[PDB]
DNA sequence: AAGTACTTGA
RNA sequence: AGGA
DNA sequence: TCAAGTACTTTTTCCGG
């Protein structure tokens, strides 16, 4: 038995169209802008920029270690070793995917602190860009508005070159000095 | 309405004639079932068995293949509410014992 | 990219577990199945969030067998790669055919042909490298790739990518 | 849709069928080495163990009673009256 | 209501639905010599208001399908001048309960 | 014994009826199904890549299925296909096809009547997908002309144009599997006198049906997804897998192919004659001759008992069994295999009454208890008892026949080299003999009552008869002039609870049938009870003391 | 045919009787909402006899020296004579009894008194007597309010439908109508005191038992009443052997809704 | 022995839903098929060992359920299909009512 | 043993 | 071909 | 346009060669 979602669609006989997935912001059925949380409320898609994602997983696993011991009652190269310890505590080991993921996010995060990831999130979620672009902007370090508009082709007419270049300047200033 | 009253009277008479006794409710139900349609619905293949109940249910009495062919042709959807469908599917029919559901409550479980 | 997704897994607990550490067993079983999982539908199910608030709901007792069935409604961090996505990653494998790049839980492979012409395979190096007039792409090197396409495969997602277009390549 | 506890209107008493199915279920579970919520005062038959559990309303089961429309009222075996 | 003696020609019968929102009824004098409603077997039928029906359906969680049906042409459905969708509350005596109330929707 | 499957287990919540599109038949098809030859790869005993397993299900028992692997008990069949040389009517739909022609234009595929006719918009309004079609037909059958212009929804002076085509509509009648029309004509305003007489071809009807609008056909019975009208005409024929038409393989080198296997070969053969006939120098009559026969075989395969006399008799005289015949009432599929079933854990013998049995008990012969078995799960409560029953074996009375491990496989205590040294593990199942006080469903046929099937306590006894208390005689309607009764043994703790808690004999005493008790004192006991209770009847101490001891619940006073 | 026609009919959790379509057949099972197992032929004393004898049995007139309850019957007897407010309760009571009589006579037109009803009241009283060793000599410790009101109360708890709304509440009243005529006929003040000679405790116990018994007597949602009904007619049909076509062939004629019937006849 | 239609009736009369199921399934017929969630047919090429599921002509290697029905019913369904009728089996609802 | 549906001449 |  | 015969339909308790 495998996992299901909030998206209730009734595929009665009519198989296809399973249209291409591209950053023409044409993500899956599952990765649609208008999602629905378990409470039934319409909620927007949550896209994480690697720095933002590292903090989420870390937080989750940290709070897990907490309950795991509660129920038991009755500098990057340094964050890497610290995380590798938490995984050997909270995760069922076999999940080699999460171990690599954590190391990747640890060696690839742009913003180390929650304070830092805070400001990034405000700055970006003022643009009205789609969660995917807002994430790609935080996770990919660009200088020319062209670097960004090329790498994130979805952006093309969505923002001023100058506006994007103003953002890119402020994203670089937030960049954690490792 | 008077059709129902006569229908019972007449049915009741067959039983009491033999000198037997059947409780009202039974005879009422049959008489009511024949009646609810708006007229006199015969307890025959061309009567009751030609109502809007499920194909599999209806196919279990008198016109089998013909019923199933029509089901196919007009894309009929069996609710699977009838006893008969569940007997055909090998499922717990929504009959007495199966007219409800049983769940474990983790809350009450940890209470005891 | 890298999403937070609301999901639900149906678990079938045998009666021997209808004791007090039932929720505990269920929550643990969810993580066993779901965590580390990989679908094409949702991608890599990496980390189940908010363990302390996983919604077990009531379990319906399956009729002929004693076991009960719960729909364990939860929320997790997923990684679903797409075509057109630009990704940063570290090289892993490197041959006369191309080089594979580790990107979080998945590997994106770059063909000798999805690379610029100048960058050519140098077999004579420990370990094998790719050499441009300016760059040296080898096992530990950090690369920026444009995912050309993905192949949904069992317990993974594999993809092809280019470093041929502008703003892609060595970092 | 699920009728709220303060709006339920089905018998506050347990139906013949409910009881039979509860006992059958607990008996099956007990027989499948499930944890028993009462002192087996020498008891060995899982049905007699189940009757003992239902006797002390120490059964952690809930009857979901479906209405013809599809809605339902959930009733605990602890709360249902057993006048049967 | 047109209480006709012997017959209404098919020419004249074409004018019956020709003037809505008004409604027209044709009754053969002979049928009305005796009031059927007065008969032993014929119980009290009561027409329900749009609100009364809406409520009946709400209270029993019903779709109109699920209600027992009275035919539009039914002797009492005619006497009362029932229209399609209108509901009758039939209050009958019971050897079982004393008084039993059934309902019928029109055809 | 079926194996573990990762697939989530669910219940059938809805059955969605419909028709097969030729495209679907071709899609789901695991093979085609080109040669009438069953097997013998040029006499070499193994299936031919032509009929039965050209990738389909499997024979040989040994030798796994070629598409899935599973083999025999696990592998359901796999469907195949045969592309038909010419389209052919599905027997069951001939009249529905006729009626649809009767409703539509046999040239443009437009409904003969529409929203312009009042009686039509009235009939179109009908919600019931069958009653609406019934009323549409009665109206449109009469309309013998496809109208170009019809009077406006006001004036008969200004005639508004609906759909085109003028064409006179044929007067259709059936000629057993063939639909033949009779077009009214014109010739000097009269004619008919002598009209146009030609048969409507499957292919032309198909083409007309293909052109019928979704809105139009949806107004008729039909549904655009599961049952388009064009689907009552067969282009691609689904070939049922061996499980449907199994070869009764008597001995080694001897076939025994099913009727359906032969009837398909007939169809297949009839198809190849037509296929080659038309691809070659088509002698045009010899073609409509070869076509008609394919129509016959595809017809009789589904329904053999047709109005139009020939009964497609197998060379043996005996007519071929139709698929319709299989499903057809009492004995056969629905009624015989599904509403009713032959069942395991059932027993039957002669019944005889016992004045020494309790009302709710049933005397079971030792032999019958030694055969019937209950699957008991090894629990710490029963562990020691069960180990002894196991030790006792299948031949002693309180014994057991099998031990089923958690690890699937079933130990036959009758032959197992380890029937002695066998340590039970919790969770394992012991199949023990039916024992005193087990609940069992006892029944006397016909079964016109819920009381014709009541739950009793086992009492294992000698002698080959089921023994019953006399007062329980009446509900069953049994007597001892040689009556026989059926016994069914529950297998679940759950199932027993149903018997004991709902259908046990004492519960069944006061019946709702007549709101009075359906059991009382009979024969000897009734005859004696009068004799005993007269004013004249007095009993001496000696017998009083015996009569008192005889009451098992006697206070001792 | 009877079976296959009725198979899918059963009592639902809303006391309604529906098929596989959820189409209502009966609004309440067998018009009364009771399980036939828990029903017994009982006598409705109110229906028959002389208007005179009814009066003798049921009438209490505390304002008449010859129609008061004798102080031998209850302790209150002496202090009860002339109590105008109490007479308002005995008038209420007697008015309702006369109401019932006329109603019952509308229902059972021939005056047939014996009808199958739930709760054998005769037996509850019989049992109350041996249970409490009722002294047919000493006066009762019951008040008129104890009797009159206690019965009025018991009636409110004789639940068959539960819903909080007019439709369902009116439905409950209807379903319980007849049982209460029986109840009121058997628990009228004079009757309780003069006939049964019940004490307050005996009376309280009779009331509690009627209640408990009545509640037990209601149909169980899940009850497969369709097959039941079908078999309850089917089985007796099996034992079957002016001159009108009757027995097996008339029953045959009926179920077929046979147009060209064998013996058509009017009774003018 | 035969647990016939009339025997089925008495069991329905009693409300013994599970006992009835048991007679028709465990005590007789009972079989396991793999069905497709798109076109509710027995089409699934369940290579249950290698864990492959598939229903080519749906291209559905994913949305696949397993079901327990009497082998006679599996048969009936195959028979109805052979006769061009599609008895599509669905594990969820759409109508409500 | 009695029907439903369809077709035939006044 | 028989049995209730 | 509508009566009357036509086609043609369908069931029938339970259990050894
Ligand atoms: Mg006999
Ligand atoms: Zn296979
Ligand atoms: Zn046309
Ligand atoms: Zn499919």
């Amino acid at each position: 038995v495998s996992t299901s979602t909030f998206q209730t669609r009734r595929r009665r006989l009519k198989k296809v169209e399973e249209e291409e997935n591209a950053a023409t912001l044409q993500l899956g059925q599952e990765f649609q802008l208008k999602q629905i949380n378990h409470q039934g409320e319409e909620e927007e898609l949550i896209a994480l920029n690697l720095s933002e994602a590292r903090l989420v997983i870390k937080e989750a696993l940290v709070e897990r270690r907490r309950a795991f011991k509660r129920s038991q009652k009755k500098t990057r190269e340094k964050e890497l070793e610290s995380i590798d310890v938490l995984l050997e505590q909270t995760t069922g080991g076999n999940n080699k995917d999460l171990k690599n993921t954590m190391q990747y996010l640890t060696n690839f995060s742009r913003f180390r602190d929650q304070e830092t990831v805070g400001a990034v999130i405000q700055l970006l979620k003022s643009t009205g860009l789609h969660p995917f672009e807002v994430a790609q902007l935080g996770s990919l370090a660009c200088d020319t508005a062209d670097e960004a508009k090329t790498l994130i082709p979805s952006l093309n007419n969505k923002i001023s070159d100058d506006e994007l270049e103003r953002i890119l300047k402020e994203l670089s200033n937030l960049e954690t000095l490792y | 309405e008077a059709g129902r009253a006569a229908l019972y009277k007449e049915v009741y008479n067959v039983i009491a004639s033999d000198g037997s006794y059947v409780n009202y409710r039974h005879m009422a139900l049959l008489v009511d079932v024949m009646t609810t349609q708006g007229g006199l619905t015969s307890v025959t293949r061309h009567g009751f068995n030609r109502s809007n109940t499920g194909a599999l249910m209806r196919c279990s009495f008198e016109e089998t293949v013909e019923i199933l062919f029509e089901a196919g042709a007009s894309a009929e959807l069996d609710d699977c509410r009838g006893v008969s469908e569940n007997v055909i599917l090998g499922q717990m029919a929504p009959i007495g014992t199966g007219a409800f559901d049983v769940m474990i409550d983790e809350e009450s479980l940890v209470k005891y | 990219m890298f999403f937070i997704k609301d999901l639900s897994l149906n678990i079938t607990l045998h009666p021997s577990f209808f004791g007090p550490r039932m929720k505990q067993y269920l929550k643990t079983k969810l993580l066993e199945e779901v965590e580390g999982s990989c679908t094409g539908k949702f991608g890599y199910i990496l980390c189940v969030l908010d363990y302390d608030n996983i919604d077990i709901q009531r379990g319906r007792i399956l009729p002929t067998d004693g076991s009960a069935e719960f729909n364990v409604k939860y929320r997790a961090v997923v990684f679903k790669p797409f075509k057109g996505e630009v990704v940063d990653g570290t090289v892993v494998s490197c041959s006369q055919h191309g080089f594979e790049v580790q990107v979080g839980p998945m590997k994106v492979f770059v063909t000798k042909h999805l690379m610029p012409q100048d960058l050519t395979f140098n077999a004579g190096s420990n370990p094998p490298s790719y050499q441009s007039s300016e760059d040296v792409i080898t096992i530990k090197s950090r690369i920026r790739v444009k995912i050309e396409g993905c192949i949904s495969q069992v317990s993974s997602i594999h993809a092809i990518g280019s470093i041929k277009e502008d703003y892609l390549g060595a970092i | 849709k699920a009728i709220p506890k303060d709006q339920r209107a089905t018998t506050p008493y347990m139906t013949k069928y409910e009881r039979a199915r509860i006992l059958g279920t607990r008996a099956l579970q007990i027989s499948m080495n499930a944890p028993v919520f009462v002192d087996l005062e020498g008891e060995t038959d899982p049905l007699r163990i189940a009757m003992k559990e239902l006797a002390e309303k120490k059964i952690p089961l809930v009857i979901r009673r479906y209405l013809p429309d599809g809605s339902f009222e959930d009733w605990s075996v602890e709360e249902l009256i057993v006048d049967l | 209501i047109f209480v006709y003696q012997n017959n209404i020609t098919p020419s004249a019968m074409k004018l019956v639905p020709s003037i809505p929102p008004a409604t027209i009824e044709t009754f053969n004098e002979a049928a009305l010599v005796v009031n059927i409603t007065h008969h032993e077997l014929v119980p009290k039928h009561i027409r329900l208001s749009s609100d009364e029906k809406r409520e009946l359906l709400k209270r029993y969680r019903l779709k109109e399908s699920q209600l027992p049906r009275i035919q539009r042409a039914d002797p009492v459905a005619l006497y009362l001048g029932l229209k399609r969708g209108e509901v009758v509350k039939i209050i009958r005596k019971s050897e079982t309960s004393g008084r039993y109330a059934s309902y019928r929707i029109c055809m | 014994g079926q194996q573990y499957s990762s697939a989530p287990l669910r219940t059938v919540k809805e059955v969605q009826f419909g028709l097969f599109s030729p495209e679907e038949v071709r899609a789901i098809s695991v093979a085609k199904i080109r040669f009438p030859e069953t097997m013998d790869e040029t006499q070499t005993r193994a299936k031919i890549g032509g009929l039965n397993d050209p990738r389909l299900g499997s024979i040989d028992r040994n030798l796994k299925c070629q598409t899935c692997q599973e083999g025999m008990n696990e592998c359901p069949g796999h469907f195949g296909h045969i592309d038909l040389a010419k389209p052919v009517f599905h027997v069951g739909f001939i009249a529905k096809i006729k009626k649809v022609c009767e409703c539509v234009c046999m040239h443009c595929g437009k409904l003969l009547l529409d929203e312009h006719n009042e009686l039509m918009r009235q009939a179109l309004a009908i919600k019931d997908s069958k009653k609406r079609f019934a009323a549409i037909w009665t109206l449109c059958k009469t309309k013998m002309v496809c109208e170009t212009d019809v009077p406006s929804e006001d004036d008969p002076t200004q005639l508004v144009s609906r759909g085109g085509c003028g064409n006179t509509q044929p007067t259709i009648r059936k000629d057993g599997l063939k639909l033949v029309g009779s077009w009214k004509k014109d010739r000097a305003t009269g004619d008919a006198d002598e009209p146009e007489l030609r048969v409507l071809s499957t292919e032309e009807i198909l083409n007309i049906f293909k052109h019928i609008s979704v809105k139009d056909f949806t107004s008729l019975g039909f549904n655009e997804v599961f049952s388009r009208p064009e689907w009552m005409i067969l282009t691609c024929l689904p070939v049922p897998p061996p499980p449907v038409r199994p070869s009764i393989s008597f001995n080694e080198s001897q076939r025994g192919e099913d009727d359906l296997t032969f009837k398909l070969a007939d169809i297949l053969k009839a198809n190849i004659s037509l296929e080659t006939l038309e691809h070659n120098g088509a002698p045009h009559h010899a073609i409509e001759e070869a076509e008609s026969l394919l129509q016959f075989h595809v017809a009789t395969y589904m329904d053999n008992d047709i109005a139009g006399q020939p009964q497609a008799l197998q060379k043996s005289g005996r007519p071929v069994k139709s698929i319709r015949a299989r499903l057809k009432g009492k004995e056969g599929r629905i009624r015989g295999n599904l509403m009713g079933k032959r069942v395991d854990f059932s027993a039957r013998t002669v019944i005889s009454g016992d004045p020494n049995l309790e009302l709710d008990q049933v005397g079971v012969p030792k032999s019958i208890a030694k055969t019937l078995t209950y699957p008991e799960v090894v629990t710490p409560y029963n562990i020691d008892r069960l180990t002894q029953l196991v030790r006792n074996g299948p031949n002693e009375h309180p014994g057991a026949k099998y031990v089923i491990r958690d690890s699937g496989d079933r130990i036959d205590l009758r032959y197992s080299k380890r029937a002695g040294d066998i340590q039970l593990q919790y969770g394992w199942k012991v199949e023990r003999h039916i024992m005193d006080n087990d609940p069992v469903l006892f029944n006397r046929q016909p079964s016109l009552h819920k009381m014709s099937m009541m739950a009793h306590r086992v009492k294992v006894i000698p002698y080959s008869t089921f023994r019953l208390n006399l007062s329980v005689t009446s509900p069953y309607n049994a007597d001892f002039d040689g009556d026989e009764m059926n016994l069914h043994v529950p297998q679940s703790e759950e199932t027993r609870a149903e018997l004991s808690q709902l259908c046990a004999v004492p519960l069944q005493i006061v019946s709702p049938q007549s709101n009075k008790p359906c059991m009382g004192i009979v024969q000897d006991t009734l005859c004696g009870i009068r004799k005993l209770t007269l004013r004249d009847t007095f009993i001496e101490l000696d017998q009083v003391l015996n009569m008192l001891y005889w009451v098992p619940d006697w206070d001792g006073v | 045919r009877l079976v296959k026609a009725l198979e899918d009919i059963m009592v639902h959790y809303d006391n309604t009787t529906r098929n596989s379509l959820g189409n209502v057949i009966q609004f309440i099972y067998g018009e009364d909402g009771m399980d036939a197992a828990h029903i017994e032929k009982q006598s409705l004393d109110t229906i028959g006899g002389s208007d005179a004898a009814f009066e003798k049995r049921y009438r209490v007139d505390l304002l008449n020296t010859d129609h008061t309850l004798d102080p031998s019957l209850l302790e209150s007897g002496s202090e009860i004579l002339g109590d105008l407010k109490l007479q308002v309760l005995l008038d209420e009571e007697y008015k309702q009894l006369v109401k019932d009589r006329k109603f019952l006579r509308e229902v059972f037109v021939d005056g047939e008194a014996n009808w199958p009803l739930p709760v054998n009241i005769r037996r509850i009283i019989q049992n109350a007597q041996q249970t409490f060793h009722i002294d047919h000599t000493k006066p009762s410790d019951l008040t008129i309010k104890d009797i009159v009101l206690g019965v009025k109360d018991l009636q409110e708890n004789l639940l068959v439908l539960r819903g909080k709304n007019e439709i369902i509440q009116n439905a409950q009243r209807d379903a319980v109508t007849l049982f209460c005529c029986l109840l009121r006929s058997r628990l009228a003040t004079r009757r309780v005191l003069q006939e049964y000679r019940l004490t307050k405790q005996a009376f309280d116990w009779v009331l509690s038992n009627i209640e408990a018994q009545f509640l037990r007597s209601v149909v169980h949602p899940g009850e497969m009443v369709g097959v039941l009904a079908a078999q309850s007619i089917g089985e007796p049909a099996t034992q079957m052997t002016k001159k009108v076509t009757s027995g097996v062939p008339r029953l045959k004629e009926i179920l077929n809704v046979a147009k060209n019937m064998k013996t058509p006849s009017l009774t003018v | 022995l035969r647990f016939g239609e009339m025997e089925r009736d008495c069991m329905i009369a009693h409300g013994a839903a599970s006992f009835l199921k048991e007679r028709l399934m465990e005590a007789s017929d009972a079989f396991r098929v793999h069905i497709c969630g798109i076109c509710g047919l027995m089409t699934v090429i369940a290579k249950l060992n290698h864990n492959q599921f598939e229903c080519k002509g749906c291209d559905n290697k994913i949305d696949i359920y397993q079901i327990h029905i009497p082998y006679a019913a599996k048969l009936l369904f195959q028979e109805l299909m052979a006769m061009n009728i599609t008895p599509r089996l669905y594990t969820d609802r759409s109508r409500d009512f």
